[PDB]
């Protein structure tokens, strides 16, 4: 039960979610692709992506942090903060 | 149109349905900025003592000390006997005492009258 | 592997 | 702690109100006391009676369980509005509408049980018949007296 | 309303939070996933109908009756995540989150049970105590007159220094002890 | 009783001739030996009380209060020795001397054959208690309590003195043994009404009565730990002992003079228990709990049935042990966090598991968990007051809800929840503190096995 | 907008320190350094010796006292044989059969 | 004789021996939960022999073995009543507790306070078998308050969480309000009958027994979560899953029902007490089953299930059928403990997920859990010749054919339909359909502890009604003659509930979004009863506890 999360695992799962998203092409998506400026998404799309992260990992990101996560690396770093990875 | 939410004493109005939350005026900017400033200053004054290694003890909170001193000490020296204080200290002070007095006196007079008339079933009542 | 230290108060006394 | 951070009497002049609002660590515009009827609150700030359950949970609190900060002037009934106790939070249904639905439901169920007790349902049978004079010696009848004959007949 | 950094909510933040709460309460209303996904694109269309509204007073009013719409259509018991506040597993392990200073109160017979751990904890505490006065004198020259305006703290500027007010954030207990 | 008074007095040369590092050990040892000696008072009989001399006697009412009194001194010496460590040695010996003198006054207050010797020792117990509270109370702010002590002297002990001198002139004696056989009925008259108030109001304030309890959440707060232990454990019970002696002479006028004060207690335990739900101060909460439990003893003495006296003396012994342990737990947190605020230090079961076990056990005895003698006393008083009036069970049972409510709240606030972050001086439990909690609780639990020795003279 | 460069720098520095702390919460292969310290004995210690104790208690201290163990007398039917007497209970009346 | 009383006391002393073991410890344990589970298994085996030699002859007795106190006419002795109720409840309680502890060795394995958990659970078992075997009111009050306090300590197990402490204090509050009536009954029997012993109460047989029976009905209201004092049993799902499984479904919450079944010679000669029990039980079994229709936490739904079954137990006491009510207790223990165990197996498999709106697709993922959940739901609803058929249907077969409050019967039938509704609601949202849980599947159940622990209660939930109802003697006359529309009542109403709730469940796949109705808002916010009274009655206390009590009178005037 309760498997350990790794930055490889969190990275691969966040990118696995974003590669199943029909406004992000899977060939331009990188680990530092900014949502508004580099992938060209809306703040509505950004809220849908953070809600997809909540659907993915089974917890909630609050809105004061959901309004600032603007790359997949910030998502991986935030889940690393809230899950204590690489003990 | 829609049912308007009714606030209550135990059901407060939400932050979203209050109109004054949607104030955009600069005086609300000043009030919110001064509240953020006082809160940030008190937060900093707290966590400089909290994160200090040389302190090992209790970060004393003068708002908490002030709250306990208000709940204990400040009750008598700011009392003024007037109509409101005397009537409210006579309602909940000698009201229910008189109430339970007449209730228990009535029931005990009834029970005594039934016992001295041979009415109350006191058959197996030998523990008392 | 990857055993983690559990911080707890002193159960000695 | 010393005296000039302790509570005092009711603020009458506005400069005493300003000295108290500096003492209680809040804005002078928000600082209102309890009204000086003589009930002994003193110069304590009348906070607007919000339960601590209502607060922001994700906010970085000094007291996370209380949802309270250091130096913040607490509510007068802060022992009462903890999350183990009295809540004032908003509800999906209105307060009076809840009281009306509960009272109508409870009183109507009481009235329907009174109606069903008024009109009881049963079986198309006679009474249950027991031998030996309605079981006289079994039900605690004395052996010296003899009751009336309780005789049942075939049908 | 009540936030650590900003003293208010911007209108953009209010729109995004109302959209998120509407989708969450909708998913509570609309349990199945394809059904919620259909109504979710319908609600995304309803939110993108007036995305390009320039008038901030008209957008304020539209947001206000959108809050009335959301309050009229809310679920009574929405889905709260278990470790989210209001959840069933929320703050469950807080009785297991012992603060770190209690390790200082151990007896030396059980401190000797973990020699490498406390031998490293000594230099952790050494690091903290030679970082403290440097980060205090960092904060005293950057804070404006009247105290700091916002609750956010500056980072470590020099190389070799540590960020100010860092020990309880770094040495906080794990969420699953 | 002179095999107990003389060792208690020999504790004075034992405490003044002891070496400076040995004065706690010697007094604790010899007071524990006196407490072991104190079990010879259990030579009670089903008809006769144990009558030692012309001056001292012991029935089954005075005997358990004597054993509790002689047991309370070592516990007070353990509880009060930490916060007197930086004290002067001579002042420390003065503290121990005032404790020994208070025990000396109490153990011949409870055995007083004659009632004016009871009055002299009864009002003699106030002076070492006064000096202990005001010389070692760590802060003294008594602007309203001076006028209340004046009210205690006016409405209390002085009419008792005039009334006892009047009985001395009328009956010719104040021997309780003689007054068992020479008691006249006290009929309905105004002279006998002021006679009843004079015989009762001193002990009404000593219990305390509701409305007259204004001193007790002050004198418990402004005191050291030994003072609060002896106030909760013994010095309230002098009022109940004196009522159970003096209500022999007050028949049958008590049968209609009890009706106001019974109301004052039956509603009063509804209020003070409710007051415990809104206490910021933990020590004040335990004080109002003591008022809420002594209200039942007031009712049980005033209704004067056998079951009520049995329940009242069992409740007195049980509440003495329980509330003394509650004040000791309150001090075992106050010596760490240096404030009595109950919302300051929370979540202490995360830090002190065995001490939270002691908090749990003292709370369960506080809310009368059966078969503890708290519940036996509570229950027998409730049965007797049901025989008094069948409606009072409501005012009993509602109290028995609120008595549970603040008992676990005191457990939930102090021990459960999230720990307070900015408090880092929470040390582990000293063996002294756990020994103090066990020497409270384990006698209280063993008395559930054999409760017949704490059910008074008419068991 | 996201974070400032100051906030990203602070989160990166705090994240490095946090990962160092969490990695340094690990254990050594010697840790914990501990100090230097019959198939059915359960049914003997927990059952059989308590059955001995409780049988001694009930046989020689409880039933030797009056009315301590009171038992409902056994249910007597027509046709039974009494062991204390030797008396055979007669049967019931012959049945007025229904079927 | 010498076998019966000896093994009777050996069971209770054997249950107390691991408490001495955990209190006399110095080492770290060689699997103390296995030791307690082995002890309770052997205590089950020990208590089987007095039950079998009760089924042989009907042998009941009293063990008044230790004289404790004599208050002048009241000889309080340590007195154990071994009757039909103890002989059927003790093996069922020990069997259920043995399955709960083999469950807990899997479920509570991550808890570092596992020895404290098994200690507290054994303390609960000891206090409960003190309750159900007591011969006087005082020892029964000991066990009564004991299961109340162990309920407190096992609700507030995660004592850092605010909601767990809140629910535990709530449960203590409602139970002490029931204790007002229990102490009222003790007071009445001591004054008017000079006894707390059951034998002198039953032999004197008072006629003016309305007031002690009102006290006992208030005690069962506080204890069995009847209407007015009910919401602590849904609040008490904040504790761990084996706590809610053992205590608050099957063992503790039947003790108010057991208190009223224990006093059946007083209720059978008081029609007013029967009518009040019938009305209160029908009100509770309506209300809690109606609240169960619109909930989404699975522990809440199964707690409303067990409180509706307790209301049905109160109904069948109220028709003067106490032995059918106690057969329903012994029956209900098996499948309701198994339903909580299977729900918690889903919860632990789905990483602490309890909300049914994020479940589904577990028919083939958790096959044994799905099998046992379907068997537990069908035993709950009254599937023919499962265990829940052998009591509950008979309850309806005596609720129709008796001099009954008609509206109480109609609400009993509406409750019988609602049981089928929420049972197939659980099977719909949790087992059927397509998955709704998050993406990292850690679904697993292949531990012999979990599988054997659900397996033995599965054997119970299949065979135990047949075995017990063919091993218990008649104490009433079973009413077996009724018309065919009246014999087929409970089955048809249950199948109508299944059909109505399947139509409700197949209206959820439709792509429509309706505004919430007032019935949905009423039943989802729990009849508005925990929303108002949990705010209003504290408020009117605590302001009155501060303004007038502390500040006005007892700091200024007096
Ligand atoms: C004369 C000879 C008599 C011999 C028999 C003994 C008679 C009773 C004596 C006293 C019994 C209690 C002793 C232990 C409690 C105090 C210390 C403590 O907390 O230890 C924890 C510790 C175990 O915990 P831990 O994990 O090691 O550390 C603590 C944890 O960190 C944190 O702790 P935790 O939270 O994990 O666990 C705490 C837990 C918490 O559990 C609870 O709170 C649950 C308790 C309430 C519900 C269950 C009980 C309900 C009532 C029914 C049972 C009683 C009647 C039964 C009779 C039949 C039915 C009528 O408490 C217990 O487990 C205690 C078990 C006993 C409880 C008794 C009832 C207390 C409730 C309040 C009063 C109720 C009415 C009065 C009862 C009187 C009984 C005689 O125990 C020990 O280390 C034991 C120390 C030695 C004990 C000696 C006992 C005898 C002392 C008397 C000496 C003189 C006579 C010589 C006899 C010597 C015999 C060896
Ligand atoms: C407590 C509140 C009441 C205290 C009253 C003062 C102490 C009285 C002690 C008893 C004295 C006594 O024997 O009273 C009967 C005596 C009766 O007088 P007597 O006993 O000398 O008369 C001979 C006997 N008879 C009555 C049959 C004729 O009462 C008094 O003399 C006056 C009693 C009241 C005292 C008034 C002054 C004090 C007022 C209250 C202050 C507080
Ligand atoms: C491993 C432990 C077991 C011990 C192993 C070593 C010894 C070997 C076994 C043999 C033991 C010795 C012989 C048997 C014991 C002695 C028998 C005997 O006559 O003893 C005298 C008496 C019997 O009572 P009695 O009737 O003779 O006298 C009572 C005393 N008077 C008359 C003054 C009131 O005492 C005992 O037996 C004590 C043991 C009792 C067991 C139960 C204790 C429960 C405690 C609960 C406290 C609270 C109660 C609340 C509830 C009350 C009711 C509602
Ligand atoms: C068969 C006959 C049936 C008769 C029925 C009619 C009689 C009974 C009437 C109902 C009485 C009980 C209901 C009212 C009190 C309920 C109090 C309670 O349970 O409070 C719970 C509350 C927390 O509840 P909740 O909001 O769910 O919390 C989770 C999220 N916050 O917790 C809190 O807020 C904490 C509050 C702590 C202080 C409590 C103060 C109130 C005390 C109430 C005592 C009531 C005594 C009644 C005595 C009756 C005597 C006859
Ligand atoms: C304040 C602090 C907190 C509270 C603590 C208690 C303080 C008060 C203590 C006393 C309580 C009230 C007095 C006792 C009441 C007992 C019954 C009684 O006296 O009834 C009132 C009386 C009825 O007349 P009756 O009793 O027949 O008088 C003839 C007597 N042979 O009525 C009358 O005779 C009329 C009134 C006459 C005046 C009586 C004054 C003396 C009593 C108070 C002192
Ligand atoms: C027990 C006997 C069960 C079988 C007899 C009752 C059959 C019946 O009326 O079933 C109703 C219904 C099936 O009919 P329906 O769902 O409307 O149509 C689709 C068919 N698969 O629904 C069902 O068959 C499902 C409910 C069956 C309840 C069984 C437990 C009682």
């Amino acid at each position: 039960d309760a498997p350990p999360l790794t930055l490889e695992g969190i990275k691969d799962r966040v990118l696995y979610v974003l590669k199943l998203y029909d406004k992000i092409d899977p060939e331009k998506l990188s680990v530092n692709s900014h949502f508004m400026k580099d992938l060209g998404l809306d703040s509505l799309d950004q809220v849908e992506i953070i809600m997809a992260m909540e659907d993915e990992f089974g917890f909630e990101i609050p809105d004061i942090d959901a309004e600032k996560l603007m790359c997949p690396q910030e998502i991986v770093d935030y889940i690393a903060d809230k899950k204590d990875v690489y003990e | 149109s829609f049912p308007k939410y009714e606030p209550s004493r135990l059901a407060s109005l939400p932050t979203t349905l209050d109109p004054a939350e949607y104030d955009i005026s600069s005086e609300t900017r000043k009030a919110q900025a001064e509240r953020l400033a006082i809160r940030s200053r008190l937060k900093r004054e707290y966590q400089l003592q909290y994160n200090d290694p040389s302190r090992r003890g209790v970060v004393e909170d003068p708002a908490l000390i002030r709250w306990t001193c208000a709940r204990s000490a400040n009750v008598y020296p700011n009392f003024r006997p007037n109509t409101k204080t005397s009537l409210l200290g006579a309602l909940f002070g000698i009201g229910p005492l008189i109430f339970w007095y007449y209730v228990f006196k009535t029931d005990r007079d009834r029970k005594e009258k039934l016992i001295q008339e041979g009415k109350l079933d006191r058959t197996f009542n030998i523990s008392y | 592997g990857k055993r983690l230290f559990i911080i707890k108060p002193s159960g000695f006394y | 702690i010393t005296k000039d951070m302790l509570p005092g009497p009711y603020p009458k002049t506005p400069e005493e109100r300003a000295a108290a609002a500096k003492k209680y660590n809040m804005r002078v515009e928000d600082y209102e006391p309890y009204p000086d009827d003589g009930m002994g609150y003193g110069d304590y700030p009348k906070l607007p009676d919000r339960s601590q359950q209502e607060r922001d949970p994700w906010y970085d609190w000094d007291h996370p369980d209380l949802r309270l900060n250091w130096g913040e002037p607490m509510h007068w009934d802060l022992d009462m509005y903890i999350r183990n106790r009295v809540d004032t939070s908003p509800t999906p249904v209105n307060w009076n509408l809840m009281c009306k639905h509960l009272f109508g439901f409870v009183a109507f169920m009481l009235f329907m049980f009174w109606v069903g007790e008024t009109y009881p349902t049963y079986q198309p049978v006679g009474p249950k018949q027991y031998p030996y004079n309605n079981l006289y010696l079994e039900r605690g009848g004395d052996p010296n007296k003899e009751p009336e004959p309780v005789v049942h007949y075939e049908i | 309303a009540f936030l650590p950094s900003a003293a208010y909510l911007t209108h953009q933040q209010k729109v995004l939070q109302l959209y998120k709460r509407a989708l969450r309460h909708l998913e509570s209303r609309c349990v199945h996933r394809d059904k919620y996904r259909y109504f979710a694109c319908l609600l995304r269309a309803r939110f993108d109908e007036h995305k390009n509204e320039k008038d901030m007073v008209k957008a304020t009013q539209l947001l206000r009756e959108a809050e009335k719409e959301f309050w009229h259509g809310q679920h009574p018991q929405p889905y709260i995540f278990p470790e989210s506040p209001g959840g069933t597993s929320y703050e469950r392990y807080e009785c297991y989150k012992v603060p770190e200073w209690c390790l200082d109160d151990w007896h030396p017979s059980e401190k000797a049970m973990y020699p490498d751990y406390f031998a490293k904890r000594e230099q952790w505490k050494k690091l903290r105590r030679e970082s403290w006065e440097r980060e205090v004198k960092q904060l005293q020259e950057e804070t404006p007159v009247g105290g700091p305006r916002t609750e956010a703290l500056p980072p470590a500027r020099k190389q070799g220094d540590l960020p100010p007010l860092w020990w309880h954030i770094v040495t906080r207990p794990r969420e699953r002890p | 009783m002179l095999k107990y008074i003389i060792p208690t007095m020999m504790l004075m040369p034992l405490t003044w001739l002891s070496k400076n590092s040995m004065i706690w050990i010697n007094t604790t040892l010899h007071s524990l030996l006196i407490s072991l000696t104190s079990l010879l008072l259990l030579n009670q009989f089903g008809d006769n009380s144990l009558n030692f001399s012309l001056t001292f006697f012991s029935d089954s009412l005075s005997t358990p209060l004597l054993i509790l009194t002689m047991w309370l001194l070592p516990l007070m010496l353990m509880a009060s020795q930490h916060h007197l460590s930086k004290e002067n040695l001579a002042r420390k010996k003065l503290f121990i001397s005032m404790l020994i003198l208070l025990q000396l006054f109490l153990i011949m207050t409870f055995t007083a054959t004659e009632l004016i010797f009871f009055y002299i020792m009864f009002e003699a117990t106030l002076v070492p208690t006064l000096i202990i509270i005001t010389r070692w109370g760590n802060q003294t702010e008594r602007l309203n309590a001076g006028l209340y002590f004046l009210f205690y002297t006016l409405a209390g002990s002085l009419p008792l003195l005039v009334a006892l001198i009047y009985i001395q002139n009328t009956m010719g004696s104040l021997n309780f043994l003689i007054l068992q056989y020479w008691v006249q009925p006290m009929p309905n008259s105004w002279s006998n009404t002021f006679m009843w108030l004079a015989c009762m109001m001193a002990f009404m304030v000593k219990m305390p009565l509701y409305g007259l309890h204004l001193w007790l959440p002050k004198a418990h707060v402004e005191a050291p730990i030994a003072g609060s232990m002896v106030l909760a454990a013994i010095l309230l019970k002098l009022g109940g002992y004196g009522m159970m002696r003096i209500t022999l002479l007050l028949n049958p006028i008590t049968d209609f003079m009890a009706y106001p004060f019974i109301m004052l207690s039956l509603w009063g335990m509804i209020m003070t228990s409710s007051i415990c739900l809104r206490q910021t101060d933990l020590k004040s909460l335990i004080a109002y709990s003591s008022v809420s439990h002594m209200a039942l003893v007031i009712v049980a003495i005033l209704i004067q049935t056998p079951w009520s006296y049995m329940g009242a003396t069992a409740l007195m012994i049980a509440h003495g042990l329980t509330s003394s342990m509650l004040f000791c737990l309150a001090n075992s947190n106050y010596e760490r966090v240096h404030s009595r605020t109950m919302i300051l230090a929370r979540g202490l079961q995360t830090l002190l598991p065995l001490m939270a076990a002691w908090w749990l056990l003292a709370s369960l005895t506080n809310l009368a968990l059966p078969p503890s003698i708290n519940l036996i006393g509570e229950l027998f008083v409730v049965m007797s007051t049901f025989s008094w009036s069948n409606i009072t069970i409501i005012l009993m049972g509602l109290n028995m809800v609120i008595t549970a409510l603040y008992s676990l709240y005191m457990l939930i606030t102090t021990q459960r929840g999230k720990h307070t972050h900015h408090i880092n001086n929470i040390l582990p439990s000293f063996t002294r503190e756990n020994a103090l909690m066990s020497l409270h609780m384990l006698p209280l639990l063993l008395l559930s096995l054999n409760p017949k020795i704490i059910l008074g003279p008419l068991y | 907008s996201g974070y400032t460069p100051d906030e990203k720098l602070r989160l990166q520095q705090l994240r490095e320190l946090r990962r160092r702390w969490l990695k340094d919460q690990e254990l050594s292969p010697r840790e914990p350094v501990l100090p230097p310290r019959r198939h059915s004995i359960f049914a003997f210690t927990h059952v059989l010796i308590p059955v001995w104790i409780i049988h001694y208690y009930l046989k020689y201290h409880v039933t030797t006292k009056p009315y301590t163990i009171v038992e409902k007398k056994p249910r007597i039917f027509p046709g039974d044989t009494i062991l204390e007497t030797g008396e055979v209970i007669p049967p019931m009346k012959e049945f007025p059969d229904q079927h | 004789m010498n076998l019966f009383s000896s093994l009777t006391l050996v069971t209770l002393i054997l249950l107390t021996m691991p408490i001495a073991a955990i209190n006399f410890n110095t080492h770290k344990f060689t699997n103390y939960p296995l030791y307690v589970k082995t002890t309770i298994s052997c205590a089950f085996i020990t208590s089987m022999i007095p039950t079998m030699m009760f089924i042989h002859t009907g042998q009941e007795m009293i063990i008044s073995n230790w004289h404790w106190l004599t208050i002048q006419t009241l000889k309080l002795s340590l007195s154990f009543k071994m009757d039909f109720f103890s002989m059927m409840f003790v093996p069922v309680a020990l069997f259920v507790t043995w399955s709960i502890m083999e469950f807990s060795m899997w479920y509570m394995h991550s808890d570092p306070n596992i020895n404290q958990f098994f200690k507290y659970l054994l303390l609960f078992l000891i206090t409960m078998l003190i309750l159900v075997t007591a011969n006087n009111l005082f020892q029964l009050f000991i066990g009564w308050e004991g299961v109340g306090i162990m309920s407190f300590l096992l609700i507030g197990w995660w004592y850092g969480r605010t909601d767990a402490n809140t629910a535990a204090l709530q449960a203590i509050l409602y139970n002490r309000i029931g204790d007002i009536g229990f102490i009222l009954a003790m007071a009445w029997f001591l004054i008017n009958l000079n006894t707390w012993d059951l034998q002198q109460i039953f032999m004197l047989n008072p006629n003016d027994s309305n007031l002690p029976l009102m006290g006992l009905i208030l005690a069962a209201t506080g204890k069995s979560a009847q209407f007015g004092l009910h919401p602590w049993l849904p609040s008490a799902m904040e504790g761990p899953t084996p706590v809610s499984a053992l205590l608050h479904s099957s063992t503790m919450v039947v003790a108010g029902i057991f208190l009223l079944i224990r006093f059946y010679p007083l209720t059978e000669n008081n029609k007013f007490g029967q009518s009040i029990m019938l009305c209160l039980g029908a009100m509770t079994t309506l209300f809690t089953a109606m609240c169960a229709l619109t909930q989404n936490d699975i522990k809440k739904i199964i707690a409303f299930s067990t409180s509706s079954q307790l209301g049905l137990m109160m109904v069948t006491i109220g028709i003067n059928q106490p032995h059918l009510a106690f057969l329903h207790i012994c029956t209900h223990a098996f499948f309701k403990a198994m339903l909580f165990m299977c729900s918690g197996s889903i919860i632990h498999s789905l990483n602490d997920e309890q909300d049914i709106r994020k479940m589904g697709g577990l028919f083939k993922a958790m096959p044994f859990t799905t099998t046992a959940l379907i068997i537990g739901s069908l035993a709950l609803t009254g599937m023919p010749f499962l265990t829940g058929f052998y009591s509950k249907d008979l309850i309806i077969e005596s609720a129709n054919t008796s001099y009954t409050n008609a509206w109480a019967l109609l609400m009993t039938l509406v409750a019988t339909s609602f049981t089928a509704i929420y049972s197939t609601r659980i099977i719909f949202f949790a087992l059927l359909g397509q998955p709704r849980f998050p993406t990292l599947i850690n679904i697993n159940e292949n531990n012999p502890f979990l599988i054997n622990s659900i397996k033995r209660l599965l054997i119970g939930s299949l065979f135990a009604g047949f075995i017990i109802s063919n091993n218990i003697p008649p104490m009433t006359i079973p009413q077996m003659t009724m018309p065919h529309y009246l014999k087929m009542t409970a089955l048809t109403v249950t199948i109508l509930g299944f059909i109505l709730a399947l139509e409700i469940s197949n209206t959820t796949h439709y792509l429509k979004f309706n505004y919430p109705s007032n019935t949905f808002k009423f039943s989802n916010l729990l009849g508005y009863y925990p929303t108002i009274m949990h705010r209003l009655t504290p408020y009117m206390n605590l302001t009155m506890s501060q303004k007038s009590a502390s500040s006005l009178l007892d700091l200024i005037w007096l």
